[PDB]
């Protein structure tokens, strides 16, 4: 809410100060990436 | 007395036969009976050992010489099968899905094997002649082989990547591997839980007989496809009750021992050839 005004008790995060002093919002976790890549399985090399 | 040399022995025809020695060997020998657990389970009599001992005594054996060793099944019994009696008889239940395992077990115990250790991590191994095999036993022995050409490079496989190796054994309690002779193979064996040995088939083991309980003629104790001999020490029995099986074994113990002979490798006269 903004003081000295009738606009109050609204839910959300206004763009005035989303940082709230905090220098960074952190979220940690795991991430799994099933991808396709270039591997010959050490099977494209010279014979010798 | 002359233990290191093979001297010819000259015998003469017309030499009178000696009396029967069956009684003397029964009195001075030990008999081991190997049966599966299901046999004892079906019999369901805590005193059946004493009954069989008394019946054997009625047949001749002193009542301290017949031993009964119990094994869970063919697969478990195949791990280091130790047979120490003068005469060993193995009742092997037949399973249509375990033909190769039964054949391997019989090959291992019905024949004498001279085995040297194997360091698959150190040497490339080759089989010299038809008598040479790779016998491996353990809780879970998986064997993969990569044949190498004259330049030591693999054939159909890469020595660096064991994934390309040709798998010959998977989760085997016992396996007798036969590869092409005169070719060096890089071996990948789960040594952590199984031991592989480079063995030669010296010849028959005459003090071990195997009765296949309720199957057909399927044992192949020779890797040669052109031969599947049925030696006198491999018998077959139809069955419904294990008590009948044991009664048949007791009643025809004379014939069963007749089919067998004292271990040639054993006894004093075999000294300084391989053992005692
Ligand atoms: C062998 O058996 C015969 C006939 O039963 C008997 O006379 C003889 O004493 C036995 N023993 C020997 C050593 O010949
Ligand atoms: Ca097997
Ligand atoms: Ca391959
Ligand atoms: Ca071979
Ligand atoms: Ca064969």
């Amino acid at each position: 809410s903004i003081t000295r005004t009738r606009v109050s008790r609204l839910y959300g995060l206004p763009a005035a100060n989303p940082n709230n002093g905090k220098e960074y919002y952190e979220v940690a976790g795991r991430f799994s990436l099933i991808s396709l890549v270039p591997s010959n399985d050490d099977y494209q090399t010279p014979i010798t | 007395q002359n233990y290191g040399i093979n001297l010819p022995i000259t015998g003469s025809m017309d030499t009178a036969y000696a009396n029967s020695t069956q009684e003397e060997t029964f009195l001075t020998s030990t008999l081991c009976l190997y049966y599966p657990t299901e046999a004892a389970t079906e019999i369901n009599d805590n005193s059946w050992k004493d009954t069989l001992s008394q019946l054997f005594l009625t047949k001749g054996w002193p009542t301290g010489s017949v031993y009964f060793k119990e094994y869970t099944d063919i697969a478990s019994f195949s791990v280091d099968p130790q047979l120490y009696c003068d005469y060993n008889v193995v009742l092997m239940k037949y399973d249509a899905t375990l033909q190769l395992d039964m054949s391997e077990l019989a090959d291992l115990i019905l024949n004498e094997w001279l085995c040297n250790p194997m360091d698959i991590t150190l040497y490339y191994y080759q089989q010299t002649d038809e008598a040479n095999k790779w016998i491996s036993m353990g809780s879970s022995c998986t064997i993969k082989v990569c044949p190498l050409n004259t330049q030591t490079l693999g054939i159909g496989c890469l020595t660096t990547d064991t994934a390309t190796f040709e798998e010959v054994a998977t989760a085997e309690k016992l396996v007798i591997t036969d590869v092409v002779d005169g070719v060096n193979h890089k071996l990948d064996v789960t040594t952590a839980t199984c031991t592989i040995r480079n063995c030669k088939k010296l010849g028959p083991r005459e003090n071990v007989a195997v009765i296949q309980v309720g199957g057909s003629d399927v044992l192949d104790i020779t890797a040669d496809p052109t031969t599947a001999p049925q030696t006198e020490r491999m018998m077959r029995i139809n069955w419904k009750k294990w008590w009948q099986v044991f009664y048949t074994v007791v009643d025809y113990v004379n014939q069963i021992i007749q089919a067998m002979s004292k271990r040639s490798r054993s006894l004093n006269s075999a000294a300084f050839y391989y053992r005692i």
